[PDB]
């Protein structure tokens, strides 16, 4: 016969089937901002 | 027309750019020599941050299990280094003839390619997000299909322990995301939605209450109504969370 999952056992699954590095990425698309925009400036001026 | 950017933290990063660039086209068809500088050591610098960008954007989907992300992010790199090259060539046809033509739409050309990068970059990283505010949604509109199968008090118990962390964690994951998009009308309903959701809780568990006690048919047909209400609403919410003015 099927050994079904309890309650509890059911429940676990479904919780772990669900439920810093954004910082890094933000701050290099800031460098990357700055550095065209500083570019830019350089060669309008402003 | 450019369409408003998604997030604030997007829009923070990439409007100032979008501004610069229109300045840079009205100049260079409305202005009119020997006062351009030479431009070689700021694209070398524009050169090392998107090389920085690149690395960092490997690293961190290097450590994800978001298989999507793997996949639509690596086009992006490709924008922004091709851009690169072409501001490197400008500034070199540039340093031969300050005149030149070529060197200048080069110029607009390359930095309107960073920004474009840059921003499906960014769209990439917003949709891995979204996706695993999804995933919790989804964990909770499963956890309520479970609810027909508890039968005893104790059972309810222990179907409550669970369900309220998870409840408090998705209203936390909206709510985070709500105040960080820049459409009023999507954070509206996002909130009412989910205030939808969260008063509809004790309503659930107090027909669970009544219908335990019973069975050891009102109170079925009121709690399978209640998850039905609290399921539209979340699949709702999930409907919303993927809207974007981005494709």
């Amino acid at each position: 016969g099927i050994q079904r999952p309890s309650l509890e056992e059911r429940l676990e699954s479904i919780i772990s089937g669900a439920a810093d590095r954004r910082e890094r990425i933000v701050a290099e698309c800031n460098a990357v901002r700055q550095a065209l925009q500083d570019l830019l400036s350089e060669y309008m001026g402003n | 027309q450019m369409p408003v950017f998604h997030t604030r933290t997007i829009e923070s990063i990439l409007e100032p750019v979008a501004q610069q660039i229109s300045h840079l086209v009205i100049m260079h068809e409305e202005g009119e020599g020997k006062a351009i500088p030479d431009l070689t050591a700021p694209v070398s610098a524009v050169q090392a941050a998107v090389s920085n960008l690149v690395r960092v954007g490997k690293e961190t989907v290097q450590t994800t299990e978001d298989q999507i992300l793997k996949r639509d992010m690596p086009p992006a790199f490709i924008k922004v280094e091709n851009a690169c090259t072409k501001l490197v060539r400008a500034a070199q046809m540039l340093q031969a003839d300050p005149y030149s033509v070529p060197a200048r739409d080069y110029l607009i050309d390359g930095s309107r390619g960073i920004l474009s990068g840059t921003s499906d970059l960014l769209l990439t990283f917003d949709e891995a997000e979204v996706r695993k505010i999804i995933r919790v949604c989804k964990g909770i509109l499963e956890y309520l299909t479970v609810a027909e199968v508890v039968e005893t008090m104790e059972d309810l118990v222990t179907y409550t322990k669970n369900l309220g962390p998870g409840m408090t964690k998705m209203a936390k994951m909206i709510d985070e995301r709500q105040q960080e998009l820049t459409h009023q009308e999507h954070r509206v309903m996002l909130v009412n939605s989910m205030n939808t959701v969260k008063e509809l809780l004790p309503v659930l568990i107090s027909a669970m209450k009544i219908f335990v006690t019973t069975k050891n048919e009102e109170a079925l047909k009121n709690r399978n109504f209640t998850v039905e209400k609290m399921s539209a609403e979340i699949n709702e919410i999930i409907r919303v969370l993927q809207l974007t003015s981005w494709d």
